[PDB]
């Protein structure tokens, strides 16, 4: 609150409107890069009541209903991981909506595979949307569906070890 | 990275201290619903389709491909067989055309 | 306001369904890339001191 | 297949 600082600080010139306009660009171009990463669908999808999925499990991904932060369980555990003229500007995404955002991509993910990143979201079956990547990285489809049970299984397997490699890992 | 889309192509132009992309891409238009399978059980066999997907309009099978509507008659040459009805969840029942049955019959 | 992150759209999935595309949209999207900038040279002496 | 069902 000093003025004959301020005088003097004038002498100096416009190293502070500098300084403000760095600043100012740093605080954008992180919301930038947010809807840059997060931001990349126009359509707010969602997962259908009943979760017949073939034998796949995503509850340890999908957002649980009874948390009033409608989080997934593995982002609830990461949140929980993670903990003079200054101010902190909020992000124009709170974690909310980045929640809802990666709910939208999970739902579009899991209900429609790869066709809404290229268009309107086309509606398939999971193990049949399996079946199309386990074509994709050339194994035939007969080879997926005689093993459903055991490659459900053995995903669930890895998520329910993913879960638990987070939480037991500081 | 080449469009929103399925990319087909792009075209370069020159800009003041730019360039401009214009990416021309393939977007899928007038979906259309139809009833699915994973495998067709013929004769005691599974039949899965070579490249495409099995649909169905709600009274007759057909085999197309997965990014355009372009209903076949199922038959031998664009399925593979590998192993029984047992196995496959879902599998159901619909006939499997033989290009070489007319043939013989004649 | 509230920002709406997008439009709802509540896919239809079951279990034995399909969405098979009928037609296509051929579409051209512009894509701007900055490439170089100005090639500035300052001569240090003749800036400072004339 | 022609000259199969031929012979
Ligand atoms: C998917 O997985 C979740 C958890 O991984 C399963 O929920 C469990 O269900 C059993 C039996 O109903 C309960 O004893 C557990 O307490 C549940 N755990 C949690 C975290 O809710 C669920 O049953 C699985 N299957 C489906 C179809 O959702
Ligand atoms: C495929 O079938 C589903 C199920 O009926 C259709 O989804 C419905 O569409 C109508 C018309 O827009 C809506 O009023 C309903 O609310 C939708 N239901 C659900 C559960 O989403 C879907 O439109 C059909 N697709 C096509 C291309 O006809
Ligand atoms: C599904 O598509 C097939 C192929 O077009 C339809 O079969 C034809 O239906 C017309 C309708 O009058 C008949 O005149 C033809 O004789 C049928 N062709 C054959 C080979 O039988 C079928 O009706 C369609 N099903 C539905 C529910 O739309
Ligand atoms: C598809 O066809 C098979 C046989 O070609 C059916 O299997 C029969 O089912 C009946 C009643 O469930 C049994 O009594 C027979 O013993 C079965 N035969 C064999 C060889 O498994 C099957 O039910 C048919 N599926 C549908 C949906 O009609
Ligand atoms: C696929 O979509 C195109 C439009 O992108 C359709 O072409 C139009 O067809 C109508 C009537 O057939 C004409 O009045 C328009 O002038 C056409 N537009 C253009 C740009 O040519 C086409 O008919 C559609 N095809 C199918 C099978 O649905
Ligand atoms: C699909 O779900 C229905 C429930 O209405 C069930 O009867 C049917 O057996 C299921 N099919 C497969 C292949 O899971």
């Amino acid at each position: 609150d000093s003025t004959e600082c301020s005088n003097l600080l004038l002498q100096y010139g416009s190293f502070c409107t500098q300084l403000n306009r760095a600043l100012t660009g740093i605080a954008v171009e992180q919301d930038k890069n947010t809807q840059e990463v997060f931001a990349q669908v126009k359509q707010i999808y969602k997962t259908p009541p009943i979760k017949d999925f073939g034998g796949f499990n995503f509850s340890q991904i999908l957002p649980d209903p009874s948390k009033p932060s409608k989080r997934s369980p593995i982002e609830d555990l990461l949140f929980n991981k993670v903990t003079n003229g200054l101010t902190v500007l909020p992000p124009l995404l709170t974690d909310e909506m980045i929640a809802q955002y990666t709910s939208a991509l999970l739902a579009g993910t899991i209900t429609s595979g790869w066709t809404f990143g290229a268009g309107p979201a086309l509606q398939i079956p999971f193990p049949m949307q399996m079946a199309y990547r386990f074509n994709g990285i050339g194994v035939t489809q007969n080879v997926l569906y005689e093993n459903q049970k055991l490659i459900a299984n053995q995903f669930n397997s890895a998520i329910g070890k993913i879960q638990d490699s987070l939480s037991s890992t500081p | 990275f080449c469009g929103k889309g399925y990319h087909l192509m792009s075209f370069p132009q020159s800009a003041p201290h730019g360039v401009v992309f214009l990416h021309v891409t393939y977007v899928p238009a007038h979906e259309k619903n139809f009833t699915t399978a994973p495998a067709i059980c013929h004769d005691g066999k599974a039949h899965f389709p070579r490249e495409g997907v099995f649909v169905s309009n709600g009274t007759h099978w057909f085999v197309t491909q997965r990014n355009f509507y372009e209903p076949q008659i199922i038959t031998t040459d664009n399925t593979f067989v590998s192993g029984n009805c047992d196995v496959v969840i879902g599998i159901v029942n619909n006939t499997v055309y033989d290009p070489l049955q007319p043939e013989l019959d004649s | 306001y509230t920002m709406s992150l997008g439009a709802e759209n509540s896919v239809a999935y079951s279990n034995n369904s399909i969405a098979i595309p009928t037609n296509f949209t051929i579409s051209v999207t512009t894509e701007i890339l900055p490439v170089s900038m100005t090639k500035t040279s300052v001569d240090c002496t003749m800036y400072i001191c004339g």
